[PDB]
Formats: C-alpha cells, sequence, structure tokens
RNA sequence: GGCUCAGGACAACGGUUGCACCCCCCGUGGCGGUCGCCGGACACCGCUGGCAACCCGGCGCCAAGACGUGCGCGCAAGGGCGGGCCCCGGGCGAGCAGCGUGACGCAGCGACGGCCCGCCCGGGCUUCCGGGGCAUCACCCGGUCGGCGCGGUCGCGGCGCGCCGAGGGCCCGACGCCUGGCGGAGAAUCAGGGUUCGACUCCGGAGAGCGGGCCUGCGAGACGGCCCGCACAUCCAAGGACGGCAGCAGGCGCGGAACUUGCCCAAUGCGCGGCGCGCGGCGGCGCGACGGGGUGCGCGCGAGUCAGGCGGG
C-alpha cells in the first residue's frame, strides 16, 4: 500500500486507521524517532511501526535502514523457545520515513473522541477491592466478599485474610518459638552433662 | 556422560539381587537415601519380586500410593526406596512384621519378629563430628544424625534407637569378645566373637572373629557390625550364622527333591 | 576459551603430546581483576552456584598492629613495593602481599602508651604507616592487611631507601 | 536413554591409591535465634496492523506456590592475634577441626519458612604396575627441568605471567615417523607351551559435515540449543528467509558384501503421576550361523484343509 496509520486513544479506548501518500519528499514527518510529539496536520505520538517486508521498528538504533542485531530473551520482537537462547534478527525499517508501510500512532490531549468502551475485567486482588470502594485496607474485619461483578471466564478475589489462614500463620509462630525452647534445654543437658563428667 | 546415571542395565545389577538375565534390558535404579546403591535393594524387588503381593510394576505403585507399607514406621510410596540392612518392614494389613537382614550367602532376607520389638533399630557410628556452631553429631550406617550424644559413645559403637521418638537408649561398645555380624564382603551373613584386632598406620585395620563352631575368618574394620554383648540384641535367621562347605550343601539339596 | 588443562603441554622428555578431545568447560579459566586503588565489586558465577565477589576500584581495608593489637578501619594512600613487578607499583595495583601506604589518622590515639614500637609511633606522628595486604582482592572482593614490624618492616625500609 | 569408531600410541584403558588441594540436583536424617497482610506488570485474551513467507508491531482491561521490597532474638565469605623453643581428645598415622578476642562487612533466609549440615550417587584430577611397529629414525627438548611471587580456577599444579638458575630424557631404545590403531571384559584355534583378532550385546572413552565461541542451568564447551568462518544443499514476487539421519524406517552413491517408509506402551525401565517415550516390546524380510524331526514300516502316520480352544495390546 502506502502507509496505513494505527491510531489509538488511551483515554476512551478506541482505536482508528488511516492513509496517506507518505512517499519520497517533503513530510514534515520525516526524521521523527519513536516516542516523539508531532502535530498531526497529515493524519500525536510515534510508537512503532512496520516496514516493507514486514520488519519492525525497534527503539535506539538510531538509523533509517535496517540492521542485524544479536537479541536477547526478555527483548521485543523475539519468541524464544528455550530459556537462555538469544537470536540474530532484522529490525528497524526507518526513523519514519518513506519506507514505512505502517505507523503507529497515540493521540495527547484531544473523527473527535466519542466512543467510550467497557473495562471487561474487574479487579481481583483484594487490595484492589478497596481502593476501588474506599474501603480501608486495615481493619479486623477485611472479609469483603460482595458479588456483583455486573455478571462479567473469570471472580474469585485473592490475598483475603480469612479466619483460618489466620490460624495457620499463629500455628506456624507458635511451633517456631518450640524448637527453639527445646533445642535451648538440650543444649543447657549436654552442658551440665560435660559438667558432671 | 553430562549429568549423573539415572538408569541401570541388567546384566550391571548388583549380583545379590538375584536378577534374571531374561525377561528384561532394565533393573530398577534404587533412589538416593537412606542407603546406597551396592549395599541395598529396591523396595519393589520385595513386593513382586519376592513375595508376590504385586505381580507387575504397574499394581505394584497402587500399593505404595494408598500406604500399605511402613519403612521404620513410616510409609513409603516410592517403588525404588533402598531398603537394607536392620530396616523395619511392615505391612499391617496382613499382619507381617519383618527385620532385613543377610543370610549365609550374602543375600538379604525378612527375618520375622514380634511387636514387641519393631519399636527400636541398631545403628552402627560410622564418624563423630563438629557441625554448626562447633556442636558434636554423630552419623550412623542408616544416614541419621544425632546432636549431643553421651561421650562414651565412640566411633565403631552401635546405638539402639526407639522408632517414634528417634532418640537413643542403648549403646555396644566395639570390644574383644564381642558378638559380631560381618555387613559385607565374602564373609557377609555369619556370625562370631571378636578375637583380634590389628591396627597398620596408614592402612585399613584386619578384624579376626570365630564362629560359634569355632571356624574363625578375617576381614576389614569396615564390615564388622556388633550386635550385643555375648547374646545379640534382635533374632537371627534360623541358621543363625553357620555356613555349610559345598559338599554338605550339596547333600540338603539332595535331600530337598527327596 | 582460556582453560588451565594440561592437554596442551609437552611431556617431560619434550615430547609432543596429541589432542584427544575438545575443550571441556570444567577447565575455563577467567581473565584477573587488575584491581585499581582509589567503589565497585562485580558478583560472578560459579560451578554449583558459590558467588565470587571480584573487586574493581576499592580505597579503604580494616588494619591491625598486631603487637599492640590496635585495628582501626583506613584508607589506603598508596602501593609502594611489589615483589613480581614494579609495572604493578606504578599502576597502584591491588593484589595480595604488596606493601602499601595507609593513612596514620585512624592511630593517632595510639600515641600515648609508652613501651610501644617507636618504629611504629614515629611512623604514626607523620602521615602514613607502612602495611601489607593480606587478602586476595579479586577472589573476595576485599582488601584488609597488618602492619609490618620485625626484621620485615627494616626488610622493606631499605627497599624502600631514599637511595 | 539411542547411534557410531573419525580422532587420539608414556593418551585412552585395566587393576591399585589419594584429596590434610576439591564440586554435587534429587532422596534420606538434622538443624531452624538474624545489626503487622505491600507494590505494579507480563503473557493468554479483546481492538486495530505489516509481510510473498519466515516472523512480528501498537493500545488496553486481569492472577499467582512468578517476581520485587520486606515484619525477625545479630552472624555468610574473607582478615589480625591467641602451640609446645630430648623426640615423640571433637578427631587423626600426621597441629587437624572448632572456639575466644580485637576490626571490617551486611550477604543469604523471611508476603504459604529455609538459609545451613551429614550421608548417598555422580564427577574432577591424582599414586604405583601394565599399556603397537620401524634404527635406511641416535641423539632429543628450550615453559623445555627446578625455585621464588602473584593471578586464575570448584580446586592442586609451568595452568598462566614476572624474576632467578641449567636443568630434564636416552641402546632397560629417548626423539621422530607410520598404523586400512578405540581400550578392556573377551573371541577363533587346540596334548602341554602357544598364535591371531579385539567394528558391534556389558563397562570406560571420544564425536555429531569441519574449525572455533557461548548462554541457561546442580550438572553441557549440548549440536532432534544458540553465534561466526569454510565446504555443500533448500524456498522466493529477487526484497529476504533457511538446513545438519554416526536416531528409527527409507533413498542415492560406493562396494564382493548387508532387511519393513509395519503395530503397540500390554511387558522391562525412565521423566513428571497420568500420561509420555522408533528406549524397549510384537509381527514382517532373513539357507550368516545353531538345534530337533522326515522322504517308511509291514500298515499306520506327518505335511497340508476346514472348525473349535489356548495364546496374544
Ligand atoms: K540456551
Ligand atoms: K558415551
Ligand atoms: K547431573
Ligand atoms: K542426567
Ligand atoms: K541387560
Ligand atoms: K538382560
Ligand atoms: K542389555
Ligand atoms: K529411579
Ligand atoms: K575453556
Ligand atoms: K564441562
Ligand atoms: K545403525
Ligand atoms: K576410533
Ligand atoms: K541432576
Ligand atoms: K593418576
Ligand atoms: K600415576
Ligand atoms: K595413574
Ligand atoms: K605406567
Ligand atoms: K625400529
Ligand atoms: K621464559
Ligand atoms: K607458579
Ligand atoms: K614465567
Ligand atoms: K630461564
Ligand atoms: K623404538
Ligand atoms: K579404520
Ligand atoms: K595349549
Ligand atoms: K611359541
Ligand atoms: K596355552
Ligand atoms: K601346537
Ligand atoms: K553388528
Ligand atoms: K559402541
Ligand atoms: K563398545
Ligand atoms: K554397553
Ligand atoms: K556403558
Ligand atoms: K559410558
Ligand atoms: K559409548
Ligand atoms: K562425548
Ligand atoms: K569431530
Ligand atoms: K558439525
Ligand atoms: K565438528
Ligand atoms: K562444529
Ligand atoms: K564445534
Ligand atoms: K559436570
Ligand atoms: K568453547
Ligand atoms: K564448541
Ligand atoms: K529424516
Ligand atoms: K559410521
Ligand atoms: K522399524
Ligand atoms: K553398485
Ligand atoms: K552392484
Ligand atoms: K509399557
Ligand atoms: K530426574
Ligand atoms: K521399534
Ligand atoms: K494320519
Ligand atoms: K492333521
Ligand atoms: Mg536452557
Ligand atoms: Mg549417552
Ligand atoms: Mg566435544
Ligand atoms: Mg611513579
Ligand atoms: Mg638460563
Ligand atoms: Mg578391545
Ligand atoms: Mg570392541
Ligand atoms: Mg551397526
Ligand atoms: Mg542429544
Ligand atoms: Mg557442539
Ligand atoms: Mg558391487
Ligand atoms: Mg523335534
Amino acid at each position: 500500500s502506502f502507509c496505513k496509520v494505527n491510531i489509538s486513544n488511551p483515554v476512551t479506548g478506541a482505536n482508528k486507521s488511516l492513509m496517506i501518500e507518505d512517499f519520497r519528499k517533503s513530510q514534515t514527518i520525516h526524521g521523527l524517532r519513536m516516542a516523539s510529539e508531532f502535530d498531526g496536520a497529515a493524519l500525536f505520538r510515534i510508537t512503532g511501526g512496520n516496514d516493507a517486508q514486514g520488519f519492525p521498528m525497534y527503539q535506539g538504533v538510531l538509523k533509517s535502514q535496517r540492521a542485524r542485531l544479536l537479541l536477547r530473551q526478555g527483548a521485543k520482537c523475539y519468541l524464544h523457545r528455550r530459556n537462555g537462547e538469544r537470536k540474530r534478527k532484522s529490525i528497524r525499517g526507518c526513523i519514519v520515513g518513506p519506507d514505512l508501510h505502517a505507523l503507529s500512532v497515540v493521540l495527547v490531549d484531544a473523527g473527535l473522541t466519542d466512543v467510550v468502551v467497557p473495562k471487561r475485567l474487574v479487579p481481583k486482588r483484594a487490595s484492589k477491592i478497596r481502593r476501588l470502594f474506599g474501603l480501608p485496607t486495615t481493619k479486623v474485619d477485611p472479609k469483603d466478599q460482595m458479588l456483583v461483578c455486573e455478571l462479567i471466564l473469570k471472580p474469585k478475589v485473592q490475598r483475603v485474610v480469612t479466619d483460618e489462614k489466620y490460624a495457620r500463620k499463629q500455628r506456624v509462630i507458635a511451633e517456631k518459638k518450640e524448637i527453639m525452647r527445646k533445642s535451648l534445654q538440650q543444649l543447657e543437658e549436654y552442658k551440665a552433662l560435660l559438667s558432671r563428667m | 556422560a553430562r549429568g549423573v546415571r539415572k538408569h541401570l542395565k541388567r546384566l550391571n545389577a548388583p549380583k545379590h539381587w538375584l536378577l534374571d538375565k531374561m525377561g528384561g534390558i532394565w533393573a530398577p535404579r534404587p533412589t538416593n537415601g537412606p542407603h546406597g546403591l551396592r549395599e541395598c535393594i529396591p523396595l519393589i524387588l520385595i513386593l513382586r519380586n519376592r513375595l508376590h503381593y504385586a505381580n507387575t510394576y504397574a499394581e505394584t505403585s497402587m500399593i505404595l500410593q494408598d500406604k500399605n507399607v511402613l519403612i521404620d514406621g513410616k510409609p513409603r510410596t516410592d517403588p525404588t526406596f533402598p531398603v537394607g540392612f536392620m530396616d523395619v518392614f511392615e505391612i499391617p494389613k496382613v499382619h507381617k512384621t519383618f527385620r532385613v537382614l543377610y543370610d549365609v550367602k550374602g543375600r538379604f532376607t525378612l527375618v520375622p519378629i514380634q511387636s514387641n520389638e519393631a519399636g527400636f533399630k541398631l545403628c552402627r557410628v560410622q564418624k563423630i563430628f563438629l557441625g554448626d556452631k562447633g556442636m558434636p553429631y554423630l552419623s550412623t550406617h542408616d544416614a541419621r544424625t544425632i546432636r549431643f550424644p553421651h561421650p562414651d559413645i565412640k566411633t565403631n559403637d552401635t546405638i539402639k534407637i526407639n522408632l517414634k521418638t528417634g532418640k537413643i537408649d542403648e549403646w555396644y561398645k566395639f570390644d574383644i569378645g564381642k558378638i559380631v555380624m560381618v555387613t559385607g564382603g565374602r564373609n557377609c551373613g555369619r556370625i562370631g566373637t571378636i578375637q583380634a584386632i590389628d591396627k597398620h598406620m596408614g592402612s585399613y585395620t584386619m578384624i579376626r572373629m570365630k564362629d560359634t563352631e569355632g571356624t574363625e575368618f578375617l576381614t576389614r574394620l569396615c564390615n564388622v557390625f556388633v550386635i550385643g554383648n555375648d547374646s545379640p540384641a534382635v533374632a537371627i535367621p534360623t541358621t543363625k550364622g553357620i555356613r555349610p562347605d559345598i559338599i554338605k550343601n550339596r547333600e540338603l539339596r539332595l535331600r530337598s527333591i527327596a | 576459551g582460556i582453560t588451565h588443562d594440561k592437554m596442551y603441554k609437552r611431556s617431560k622428555t619434550g615430547a609432543v603430546q596429541g589432542k584427544w578431545h575438545k575443550k571441556r568447560k570444567y577447565n575455563l579459566g577467567r581473565q584477573p581483576a587488575n584491581t585499581k586503588l582509589i567503589q565497585k565489586i562485580s558478583t560472578i558465577r560459579c560451578r554449583g552456584g558459590n558467588i565470587k565477589r571480584r573487586a574493581l576500584r576499592l580505597s579503604h581495608g580494616s588494619f591491625a598492629w598486631g603487637s599492640a593489637d590496635i585495628s582501626h578501619k583506613a584508607r589506603i594512600l598508596q602501593v609502594v613495593y611489589n615483589s613480581t613487578s614494579n609495572e604493578l607499583v606504578r599502576t597502584n595495583t591491588l593484589v595480595k602481599g604488596c606493601v602499601v601506604q595507609i593513612d596514620s589518622a585512624p592511630f593517632k590515639s595510639a600515641l600515648s602508651n609508652d613501651t610501644l614500637d617507636k618504629e611504629i609511633l614515629d611512623q604514626i606522628r607523620g602521615d602514613h604507616i607502612l602495611a601489607r595486604i593480606s587478602s586476595r582482592p579479586g577472589q573476595v572482593g576485599t582488601a584488609d592487611g597488618y602492619i609490618l614490624e620485625g626484621p620485615e618492616l627494616l626488610f622493606y625500609q631499605k627497599k624502600l631507601a631514599p637511595k
């Protein structure tokens, strides 16, 4: 094609697409790098893109051509098969130039932003449901088994301090003291024994 | 290789296991635990190969999943668990309690024992050493560890351990005239009395013993286990550690088909 | 890479010996720290785990005047002598056994007692004391030492004579 | 675990020692004292894309037996002093291991309690003896032989580096060269003494087209892991991407010379616990070779045929 511009607005949650000539000449967008502000009068912040042959941009390479790189496990553009495996790959079609067949862009500080997408998933951690509802996260009645969720597979709150779990922890501590007490008694017995001998 | 061995070919298995050379390429490899590879028996080789409570490997597993077997008072759910000398072997649902000893041909046998006897174990003191913050420890032939032992216990003595508390109630000193049994070599399994201890600076110390019929034999000090003081603290097989010669063994064999 | 395998040496009669395998991992060596004076310590994973500390750019140490038993923490000022090579003194490289000049301030509270070596009290009266490193900085990441005395002190004082 | 025998002749390998110069997952005993319930974000997944295909990009809601930080009776590594000036228990044949005391340091274990210690198996090196042929290969070596000091290593060591000395080996065959050279347990032959061969079943070693390099891990210098050079092939829109049967079958080539592109985890065992597995098992081809019985006897059988058993996943 020429250039598919994937715009994405996180303030509301939408995604839109456009097109542009993006040919070899002036193009006031050319010469910008990933994570840069432009004024979007021809189509805002660049965040990625694929060129022709579908090679993805990579942050920091500071070139408008492709490059090889030894990519390491944990880094972008690589999915490893064994722990500790690396791989040499090709990247970065441009710092945005005429080559790119795609751009990725995000909108800051607002055709116009209209749609508001719902959040599919609800908070799950026990504190995650106390910051939502303004409840304190410090009490002796933290149970919080309100079940609404608006029937929206996902709930099963985590990190809840129940009564039996409290008993479990207290039991482990009460045994971690018994060990030390019996150990000190045995040490005393042995010292007294050698004293007698 | 590049790492540890996990297999064991059938022809390479220890010869006192009495494994047969057909019916398998592989043999079970004993898991690490209280006993070493050479001087042990995998637990499966008793339940399937010997007593026929199980008849295959897969159905030998299910007996040990539902915990019908106790070793030294604990249920072992592992088929290649190493059981060995002096381990208590008790199957409750059949009410069988055994003690694992050697016969007069260096093989493991099970000796029936009473409920008044299966609550204790004899161990051999292998070493005394200072651990953490300078505390004394003793180690046994079962990979057992005891802190603060009484100062009289020295190496090559044997100790008697209750099988629920895991503590010491009795000890026997290694001396002249003590009753003893040989745990390995080529006099393995027979029982006698110590009549000599010859130390060689730098090298092995040899022990000379004499049977109850007066036959004398020799071995290394790393192979003599004290079972009491002129009277064995435990029960022993019917042969009582007397080994026949090949002619008398042959006449007893001729008499079985007779 | 670097190996300390003996398969690459000649025999004791001078004969060349053949190669019967490729390089094994357990026979590797690494490059030396070349610890500099005047603070980083890197971590090295070793066989079985067993972290090694490898120091670069140490400044201080803990030092002991053994005879009177005065132990303080002091700053190492200069490497002055080394047995192996004078190249290791010119660069102030910290290795085991090198002779250094350390700061006299922490020990000035030891100036009062007499029957204490005047060959140490006069050292303290100035700006520095001669001392010797006793640890391996490349293997444990630390540089501690003791304060010289006896015939050793005199041997090194003549080695550094103004001649 | 399976395959192979290319390399390598004071190696490797076999018996026999040692580590008071060492490292070690799981399992089995121990031990457990450490100057009030936290945070945010990644994948699967939604919405959009690039590309021939290999493979990837952007934005966003979400967990933990994952991380990260941590509530705690001070104690990880390393370091200075604490020995007797014929001769000789904590534990030794052997001054070894702990502890005390002055200084540093602040590690590891703690958000479902484990750092640490003994054993066990396994590994690394290491003592003594054995360990191919050629003299038309008689002298060979120069980190070569020893000493001192540091570095590096899991660890000792010319293992490496600086300095010092001139050593070390040899007709009891050094050094060099050659081998259509893997070692042993063993096998063929046969009075006794011997000769010849050790591809392949067990044990040990080495390799994965040939050189090298490395990450992750307790453990690999791994090739059914990654990176580079070389020699060879593979797809393609020409921009790129990409390979290693000395695994099981199967094919080409070569040679005098060597089988099915089968069925199955039911057994023997191994990993996780219920599965997995061309380990291995069962059939197929198979005059390499072994063992038994026939082609008659004076009148009854076997080889085949068809059924039912038994056996077998
Ligand atoms: K890897
Ligand atoms: K091998
Ligand atoms: K291993
Ligand atoms: K392994
Ligand atoms: K076998
Ligand atoms: K077999
Ligand atoms: K076999
Ligand atoms: K096993
Ligand atoms: K190396
Ligand atoms: K290695
Ligand atoms: K083959
Ligand atoms: K070979
Ligand atoms: K392992
Ligand atoms: K050796
Ligand atoms: K040797
Ligand atoms: K040797
Ligand atoms: K030899
Ligand atoms: K010759
Ligand atoms: K030199
Ligand atoms: K050296
Ligand atoms: K040198
Ligand atoms: K020289
Ligand atoms: K010769
Ligand atoms: K050959
Ligand atoms: K003969
Ligand atoms: K002859
Ligand atoms: K012969
Ligand atoms: K003959
Ligand atoms: K063959
Ligand atoms: K082979
Ligand atoms: K072989
Ligand atoms: K084998
Ligand atoms: K083998
Ligand atoms: K092997
Ligand atoms: K092999
Ligand atoms: K190998
Ligand atoms: K090779
Ligand atoms: K290769
Ligand atoms: K190769
Ligand atoms: K290669
Ligand atoms: K290679
Ligand atoms: K290893
Ligand atoms: K390498
Ligand atoms: K390599
Ligand atoms: K293939
Ligand atoms: K081959
Ligand atoms: K097949
Ligand atoms: K042909
Ligand atoms: K032909
Ligand atoms: K099976
Ligand atoms: K395993
Ligand atoms: K098969
Ligand atoms: K017939
Ligand atoms: K018939
Ligand atoms: Mg890995
Ligand atoms: Mg293998
Ligand atoms: Mg190799
Ligand atoms: Mg200068
Ligand atoms: Mg010279
Ligand atoms: Mg051979
Ligand atoms: Mg062979
Ligand atoms: Mg073959
Ligand atoms: Mg492999
Ligand atoms: Mg390789
Ligand atoms: Mg032909
Ligand atoms: Mg027949």
